[PDB]
RNA sequence: ACCCGGUGAAAUUGAACUGGCCGUGAAGAUGCGGCCUACCCGUGGCAGGACGAAAAGACCCCGUGGAGCUUUACUGCAGCC
RNA sequence: GGAUGACCCCAGGCGGUAGGGGAGCGUUCCCGAUGCCGAUGAAGGCCGACCCGCGAGGGCGGCUGGAGGUAAGGGAAGUGC
RNA sequence: GCUGGGGCUAGGAGUGAAAAGCUAACCGAGCCCGGAGAUAGCUGGUUCUCCCCGAAAUGACUUUAGGGUCAGCCUCAGGCG
RNA sequence: CUGUUGGGAAGCAGCGCCAGAGAGGGUGAAAGCCCCGUAGGCGAAAGGUGGGGGGAUAGGUGAGGGUACCCGAGUACCCCGUGGUUCGUGGAGCCAUGGGGGAAUCUGGGCGGACCACCGCCUAAGGCUAAGUACUCCGGGUGACCGAUAGCGCACCAGUACCGUGAGGGAAAGGUGAAAAGAACCCCGGGAGGGGAGUGAAAUAGAGCCUGAAACCGUGGGCUUACAAGCAGUCACGGCCCCGCAAGGGGUUGUGGCGUGCCUAUUGAAGCAUGAGCCGGCGACUCACGGUCGUGGGCGAGCUUAAGCCGUUGAGGCGGAGGCGUAGGGAAACCGAGUCCGAACAGGGCGCAAGCGCAAAGUCCGCGGCCGUGGACCCGAAACCGGGC
RNA sequence: AGCCGGUAGCGGGCGUGGAUCCCUGGAUGUCCGAAUGGGGGAACCCGGCCGGCGGGAACGCCGGUCACCGCGCUGCGCGGGGGGAACCUGGGGAACUGAAACAUCUCAGUACCCAGAGGAGAGGAAAGAGAAAUCGACUCCCUGAGUAGCGGCGAGCGA
């Protein structure tokens, strides 16, 4: 191909924007904003996602959610990832910790929990915690040692 | 710059995995003094309505 | 990437030349011929994979 | 500092223009506004100076500047380009043939 | 001119 | 002031080929309707009109506009105790 | 009608402000160019009762002008009063 | 009493035989520069072309009433049909 | 190099040639080879730099036991008053401090968010310390940066002229020609300025000079007009004038018909509501980062990189910290295809349930609409505050 | 191999026994200006002490020297003043505006004043972080992260 060969298929193209030029191009004089006061002004209106003229916003709902923390923060407690049998159900070798996120399915930080639905594949599943029903599935088939090390 | 959290929603509402939004409900706080036991027993969680739409355009990042 | 010979296309207007690790699109549409040593075409692999 | 290939002392030829061919020493180099007055371009300067020294006098003749890229040296032959020769001391310019000038 | 003259007439 | 020679501005100005009456029309028409009147162009004058000019109405009201002032308005500060 | 468009049919729809949407036309600049056009005349200027386009415009011709201009296809905006 | 020359006091400050006078031809708070492109729910203006559709001037709440948020009425895409 | 058309060759044509050099600029126009250069190479006696290489000097390096001498003072610590930190008195720590009180030397002291205990981290009240980072008066390079109302205020002797007591404000104004060859001389005129002559390719290129647009002001010609009523046009006929063999077309207007300017603002304007003397230039929907839909693609239970690193006649790769997604519920503990409320295996609320190699959840870029934060469509206040005059 | 700046002209010179011009160093450098002998309305006025000059005592000129502060020696020596486009640190420090009013809050340790440092400044050898029997000075970039949190729990602020 060359250049003069090149160029986008069709939707691509579309970088034709908008305006506020002619008449008969639509969008000309009072550019699409309407005669109108506030919101055809340069500013605009307020935070039209929360501003409610006036009244009192749909700030009258109520936080329950309590305990928003304190002023040191957020406690560093341990957190646990669920994974399920299915996802895991791909590999067929000793699935462990670090494995598993080394492949997609844990992130960095988080404690392995196997759990959940699918087949239960005959093999040893490294895990810092099971689901009371997942623990049972596999024992019709594999090993599954439980952690804690330092 | 990155768009905030409006806090003032985070700590009172909530996005479903479908994209509801659940608060509370308005009312139990307060002057039960004898609201009947139906009254103060009906406030558990509900869902407001296309208007939520709002909210999760407050709270992008938190997402689910 | 033999740089004597790089050396020594430069200069004429129809002549385009690039180390291998140039390599790149832009560049290979540019022009009607390409013409890579035996090497390149190694590096070339390398990068596809 | 303002180069330029020929000097007050060579022959030149006028290597374009309406003198082209034309063959002449140059008498005169004003590198400031790169030129050189050979024999070639002379017009008819209207020597006003009626009254002065030099009266009636319609129009007077000389030699006007030309743009120094229009002459070209030569030595044994035609214009060739200018290679310097380092010696043991100065160095010469001579022609791409031998050795233009002493 | 300024003014400064007030709106009298 | 006016006439002649000399020098020569201004505010203003949508464009103009700019009449009266009775009507009509955003309710006070040279410009629309009907009729009436009126050859083309100036100069000296008069000011009824062009809702004449000049100043984004000073009155009035509005804006969750601004200042000056007041006090047993609120909240502060100087000062004093 | 299978021609797979912008072909021939038949039938309907097409007043329009705020607006929503869809097609395009010009202006500056980049790739296309170490290319092409340009003194036998570039851009720009002044005419046209001629050709193409629904239109914004694009062509052709003559006079002016004297040295620059830039296709098809795309890209980017200080883009049309 | 008037007046010459030489001096001093200034911006929430001077000075005032008192008017809110005067403080470099505008003083109910000087002038210049800067924050500053202050803010203006107000006024004005917002430039090329063609094609299809095409409203509202209502209700609720609003220190809200010439401004807004949700609904209603418009348009476009996708789906159901 | 030659010839060719041109005022001028570099264009065009004919044979050549260089190239680690075909970046660019200049030469009467359009040059790889005419000029300056470019690639590639060389160069300081003197001054400056020297973080790179070498050398020297200062300076410093060990174990055991015993003594309990020393280890930064109105300091720690506590209180009152405050500042700093994300921390607005909050359960308020830590770090600073003005006031009051006021220790200790290793079995001494501060801290790990009031406090206490336990377990740990540190060793305050003395100081110095390159590099990596910020900036651009100055030098250089590049440009999908401006091209004289633009680009800095100034391309031009500009922070000038000018304005103001002063601080301060602040302009306008670039181009003959390749070369002045800038028009000798005669003629009118006091000059100015013309007419000839002459230079030049071009003299409406003649110097209040390239191109010379429009408003505006003239002269000449064609048509038309003094019984005529006018948003000035339009539609019909008609006459006169000019083109075209012809048919037709252009200019003009006599008569007849029809006819309430433009814009804004409005329930409604020809409006006696707004704005506009006319013309030409300048002049208003942006961009950055986020976000939400749509769309063009890449890969798809995965997708994708950020700083930075290396490589570049504008050549790209590496880099997986991290982000988003695969699980959801619950204030949370926690549980989990469920969970929560609940005594409940009632109920109910949120949730989970795979399309037939193609395709797709999801992600990453391009593009587009709108939103968020920013002067965010442009213009404009009355004012407020700071430092100066 | 030309040259006497822009700059031609009148009128004179220099250069191949090496000019103009470019680079380095050196020389001179009126007067004002931190301005510094003392005054002062900047670019002017008046001096002291030593040496020189003219007949030179009265006068005048030339050369040298004489401000103040800080530190170190017992009058001497070392240093300091002022300036700089932006950038930096510290000592002070607003208001419009945002909150659709407004006072806590925001704007914002922002603008600005002031002092000082430099080619950078600051910071920097743990009475530190922190839950990892863990990191190891400081600084800058990217993440962490609009997270933890802060807040008339408002607008917003923000590790
Ligand atoms: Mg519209
Ligand atoms: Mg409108
Ligand atoms: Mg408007
Ligand atoms: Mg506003
Ligand atoms: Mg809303
Ligand atoms: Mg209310
Ligand atoms: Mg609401
Ligand atoms: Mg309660
Ligand atoms: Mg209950
Ligand atoms: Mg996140
Ligand atoms: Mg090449
Ligand atoms: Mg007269
Ligand atoms: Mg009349
Ligand atoms: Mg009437
Ligand atoms: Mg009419
Ligand atoms: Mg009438
Ligand atoms: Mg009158
Ligand atoms: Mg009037
Ligand atoms: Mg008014
Ligand atoms: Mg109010
Ligand atoms: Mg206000
Ligand atoms: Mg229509
Ligand atoms: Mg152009
Ligand atoms: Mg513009
Ligand atoms: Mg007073
Ligand atoms: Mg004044
Ligand atoms: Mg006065
Ligand atoms: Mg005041
Ligand atoms: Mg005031
Ligand atoms: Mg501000
Ligand atoms: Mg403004
Ligand atoms: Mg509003
Ligand atoms: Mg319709
Ligand atoms: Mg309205
Ligand atoms: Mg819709
Ligand atoms: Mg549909
Ligand atoms: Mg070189
Ligand atoms: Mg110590
Ligand atoms: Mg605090
Ligand atoms: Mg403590
Ligand atoms: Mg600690
Ligand atoms: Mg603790
Ligand atoms: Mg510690
Ligand atoms: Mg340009
Ligand atoms: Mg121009
Ligand atoms: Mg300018
Ligand atoms: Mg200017
Ligand atoms: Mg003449
Ligand atoms: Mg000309
Ligand atoms: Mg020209
Ligand atoms: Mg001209
Ligand atoms: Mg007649
Ligand atoms: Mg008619
Ligand atoms: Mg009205
Ligand atoms: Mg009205
Ligand atoms: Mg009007
Ligand atoms: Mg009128
Ligand atoms: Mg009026
Ligand atoms: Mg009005
Ligand atoms: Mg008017
Ligand atoms: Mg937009
Ligand atoms: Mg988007
Ligand atoms: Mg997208
Ligand atoms: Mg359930
Ligand atoms: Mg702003
Ligand atoms: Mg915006
Ligand atoms: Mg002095
Ligand atoms: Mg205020
Ligand atoms: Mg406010
Ligand atoms: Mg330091
Ligand atoms: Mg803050």
């Amino acid at each position: 191909m060359k250049l003069s060969d090149l160029r986008p298929n069709p939707g691509a193209n579309k970088r034709r924007k908008r305006v506020g030029r002619g008449p008969g191009s639509g969008h000309g004089k009072t550019a699409t904003r309407g005669h109108k006061g506030q919101k055809s002004r340069s500013g605009g209106l307020k935070d039209p996602r929360r501003f409610e003229g006036g009244r009192s916003t749909t700030l009258m709902r109520l936080p329950k959610r309590g305990m928003q923390g304190q002023v040191p923060g957020e406690i560093k407690r341990p957190r646990y990832q669920g994974v399920n049998l299915k996802d895991l159900a791909r590999f067929e070798g000793e699935v462990t910790p670090e494995l598993l996120v080394r492949a997609g399915l844990l992130k960095k930080g988080y404690r392995l929990k196997i759990l959940g639905e699918g087949e239960a594949k005959p093999l040893k599943v490294v895990a810092h915690a099971f689901s009371k029903s997942a623990l049972e599935k596999l024992k019709a088939a594999g090993g599954e040692p439980v952690l804690l090390e330092a | 710059p990155k768009m905030k959290t409006h806090k003032g929603a985070k700590k009172r509402v909530k996005i479903t995995a479908s994209g509801k939004v659940v608060a509370m409900k308005t009312g139990k706080r307060h002057l039960n003094w004898q609201k009947s036991g139906k009254e103060i027993r009906q406030k558990g969680r509900k869902f407001v309505l296309a208007k939520p739409e709002a909210e999760r355009i407050k709270l992008l990042l938190p997402y689910e | 990437g033999n740089e004597l010979v790089r050396r020594a296309a430069r200069n004429l207007p129809w002549v385009v030349t690039l180390a291998p690790e140039g390599l790149n699109v832009y560049d290979i549409v540019r022009t009607e011929r390409l013409v890579m040593d035996l090497d390149a075409w190694e590096v070339f692999q390398n990068r596809i994979g | 500092r303002v180069k330029m290939h020929v000097k007050k002392g060579d022959t030149v030829l006028v290597a374009s223009g309406k003198y082209k061919g034309r063959v002449g020493k140059v008498k005169e180099v004003l590198p400031k506004k790169y030129a050189v007055i050979v024999e070639g371009v002379n017009i008819v300067k209207k020597a006003v100076r009626v009254s002065p020294k030099y009266p009636q006098g319609g129009f007077i003749e000389k030699e006007a500047p030309l743009h120094a890229s229009k002459v070209r040296p030569i030595c044994p032959a035609c214009g060739k380009p200018t290679r310097v020769r380092k010696k043991f001391l100065e160095n010469g310019k001579k022609i791409r043939v031998c050795a233009k000038c002493g | 001119x300024g003014g400064p003259k007030k709106k009298k007439k």
